[PDB]
RNA sequence: AAUAAAAUAUUACUUUGGAUAGUUUAGUUUCCUGGGCGAUGAAGAACGCAAUGAAUUGCGAUAAGUGAUAGGAACAAUAAAAUGUGAAUAUCCAAAAUUUGAAUGCUUGAAAGUAUACUAAGGUAUAUAUGAUAUUCAAUAUCCA
RNA sequence: GGGAACGGGCUUGAUUGGAACGGCGGGGAAAGAAGACCCUGUUGAGCUUGACUCUAAUUUAUCAUGUGA
RNA sequence: AAGGUUCCUAAACAACAUUACUUGGAUUAGGGUGAAUCGAUCCUAAAUUACAGAUGGAAAUCCUUAAGAAA
RNA sequence: GAUUCACGCAGUGUUAACGUGCAAAUUACUUGUCAUAUUUGAGUAUAGGGGCGAAAGACUCAUCGAACUAUCUAGUAGCUGG
RNA sequence: UGGAAGUAUAAAUCGAAAAGGUGAUAGUAUUCAUCAAAGUCUAAAUAUUACAGGAAAACUGAUAGCAAAGAAGUACUGUGAA
RNA sequence: AGAUUUGAGUAUCGUAAGAGGACUCCCUUAACUUAAGCAUAUCAAUAAGGGAAGGAAGAAAAAAUAACAAUGAUUUCUUAAGUAAUGGCGAAUGAAAAAGAAAAAGACCAAGUUGAUA
């Protein structure tokens, strides 16, 4: 909505920042088998329950 | 383990269904739903009389 | 032959093993061992009385009782405050 | 119309996300929280429940100040 | 990281302080130099000074709180902050001495009739 | 009567798939020792902090870490800086320890908040029941002037 | 024809060139469903009732010591 | 209300939008939401929950001004 | 709590379309209705031998002649399959 | 409850003592035997599949062994318990 | 006015709460199942629900056994023993003294006495 608390905008915004992948550098590490994050989601894909 | 196998809440889908009558796991979501349960010939189930320590 | 197997009841959590047995045997002698070690006489088994059994199953073997009675300790002439602090048993 | 059609009113909460536990459990009308059990102080755990118990109780968290406490 | 635990333990308790606001100051325009593209020496000189500002504080308060210390050591009511370190349960139980007292009657019989030594000859 | 495009049959090589073989920083059971939480704020939840991190890990406005004691030359994906005048690493230690949570000044939905006292801001105290002491009271409740 | 008494396979015959396109609805006792009609289980459930055994509510008698006739 | 970055720009089209795509509500990276006057915050409506009290073997239930040296 | 038309709503008929559908109940025309026993949003109250029902055993999250979910429970089967 | 004319607990009523309980077939009487209820504390020998730290194994060897040998109670589903 | 009794508010110093419950002590009148049906019985101090603690907890020093050439607090193991007994005497349920061991330890309140009483 337009209107929201402030303890939920906050919520609302880490769900933002963890809807990245790993940064290049990152993979590059030895031994690495992280090269994409599981844990994501889009809007039109997966509601976040929240 | 006593537990092994047998940590489902899986009750048979009865007839009807085109599907047989083992035990069959609850819910949705996961590829685990709608699978088999605790019977021996399954998978992920417990065996056949299991072993006991006594 | 008619069977008389009490197994309708819970049996399974019933179950105590002695898979415990070897390692009691070890854990008691290190406590007698160590007894002796702090004072020689306390593992002494203070002295007890020789005692018949009861009924007239077993009424002519003598056994070990608890304690001599305060009559036997003033026919030996001892002490019954005494007694008990060298090594022998009371029973009032 | 008990199917399809009947779902497009669906825009009304009814739990919301709980302070105790942080899980979207926190029933509105009810003022009970479904899962922590909320106001109520002693935590919501059933024996039926055996799952539920492995899912959140003690160790299952960073244990900030008891990790210390046992190693001491 | 350049700040030396020597130089900081000979400060003053205003120099202590007239330190921190320089190093906090110092540390406020080197956020401004990363915002607006630093060169990597800058970078590297965010890192060190934040820890100049942990290792600055850190000493600042160990010793007030061992001067504190000091003042309460002789102090009938201590603050909790500076009582013994133990668990919840260790402050309930009963002192040593108090689990050991014993009845007058029961004291001067341990005296008067006490576990001799002996042996029996075989 | 006739051909072998299709169809069928065997072998070799390739392909889709991941059985089989080798392997294990993962589990299961038994046994030994302990069984050491919290109003001095626990367990749990949330948010935040790495030069480049989304998760995870560690940590708490002193932030992938501070001091002290042992420890002796590293780290690395790429740069920097610092470094035997002491790098990594370790600890029943010390300082510090955000919002909540039994949650406890009052309210709390996803709520932003807010009263008084003490030492503009900041920091403490103020929930309920309760044991002891001090103190102020109420009841002609028993006497008594 | 026989057969589990209505065969695509068996026996005797009629007959057959390999690959198929668009239709259609005779057959494949076509597909969908461990028959829902009927019966058998010493298998159940809803409902009814002076079926058997009980029970909440209702009701009645005794007990539980206010003083003086 | 619900959604939660889907809004804008640029690069880029392996996958997705039953063909295709230089397009995209899709990929990557930045940017963007300014209040003394608009709302929440304030008041009460249906209703709801506390201390003390009443009840209960128990968890807990009742009461919301009646029972209270409370409000 | 008159007769009708319109924005809307329902679901009488075609027993039309579709029936591995646009859709786990929808579409087209036709019909009925279209403000006082009316339509509707939000808040709030009522919970499983319970609730709610202008009463169809109807509705109670695609689940109802007794919801969903977990435990007893690997319930029992003289019956069926291997 | 094995306790059978009542082994134990509790409720309604009743209710002792110049003492008395028990000797399990109810009752009275006389002997005998053995204890002395209706208050409290008390180490040692015993249990343990929470959890933590270790050691072993005729245990399993990635459809096996814990659900989890990788950011596993994670991805994902449900309003929610789950 | 004074001596008391009871009940409150405030201040100071503390105490309870919550997590865990594998093992320990208890409250509650489940059912599936078995009896080839079923209604007492069995399942069964079993499941679920509820309360309380510790490293162990519970019990513990005879108003106890026994009828003997007698024993002697509590706890645990062997045996008695699937025995005595209980049960539509059906299905089924079912102890204890003796005897052998592990370990051993007994102390107090109230009541009574002493009161130039503390």
């Amino acid at each position: 909505t337009g209107h929201k608390g402030f303890s939920y905008k906050l919520k609302l915004g880490k769900k933002i920042h963890q809807n990245r992948g790993v940064p290049q550098w990152f993979r590059m590490k030895t031994g690495n088998t992280i090269n994409y994050n599981f844990k994501r989601r889009h809007w039109n894909r997966r509601k976040m329950g929240m | 383990s006593t537990e092994a196998g047998k940590q489902h809440s899986a009750i048979s889908w009865g007839t009807g269904r085109a599907v047989a009558r083992i035990p069959r796991i609850s819910g949705s979501g996961s590829g685990r739903n709608g699978q088999g349960a605790f019977g021996n010939m399954t998978r992920k189930g417990h065996m056949f009389s299991p072993l006991k320590n006594f | 032959a008619v069977s008389n197997i009490h197994f309708c009841k819970d049996w399974r959590s019933k179950v105590h093993t002695w898979f415990k047995q070897p390692f009691r045997k070890i854990r008691r002698h290190q406590t007698r061992v160590e007894k002796a070690k702090a004072v020689f006489p306390a593992t002494i088994k203070s002295l007890k009385p020789s005692v018949h059994c009861m009924n007239q199953r077993f009424n002519y073997k003598l056994r070990l009782g608890r304690g001599f009675t305060l009559k036997e300790l003033r026919a030996a002439k001892i002490d019954k405050n005494l007694a008990r602090t060298i090594g022998i048993a009371v029973d009032p | 119309t008990k199917g399809t059609s009947c779902r497009g009113t669906r825009h009304n909460k009814t739990h919301i996300l709980c302070k105790r536990c942080g899980k979207r459990s926190w029933h509105l009308q009810k003022q009970r929280c479904a899962s922590c059990g909320y106001p109520d102080a002693k935590m919501r755990q059933y024996a039926w429940g055996y799952k539920a118990l492995r899912r959140r109780t003690q160790g299952t968290g960073r244990m900030r100040h008891l990790k210390i406490a046992l190693k001491r | 990281a350049s700040l030396k635990i020597s130089a900081i333990k000979a400060m003053s308790k205003n120099d202590m302080n007239a330190k921190l606001i320089e190093l906090k100051g110092e540390l406020a325009n080197l956020r401004t130099a990363k915002v607006t593209g630093g060169a990597p020496s800058k970078i590297s000189r965010l890192r060190v000074v934040k820890k100049d500002i942990a290792r600055l504080l850190t000493v600042m308060n160990t010793q007030r709180m061992e001067a504190l210390r000091k003042y309460y050591k002789q102090a009938k009511y201590v603050p909790k902050e500076l009582r013994p370190k133990t668990t919840r349960k260790e402050r309930r139980q009963l002192t040593k001495a108090q689990l050991n007292l014993k009845t007058v009657k029961a004291a001067k019989k341990a005296q008067h009739f006490p576990a001799r030594k002996f042996f029996v000859l075989a």
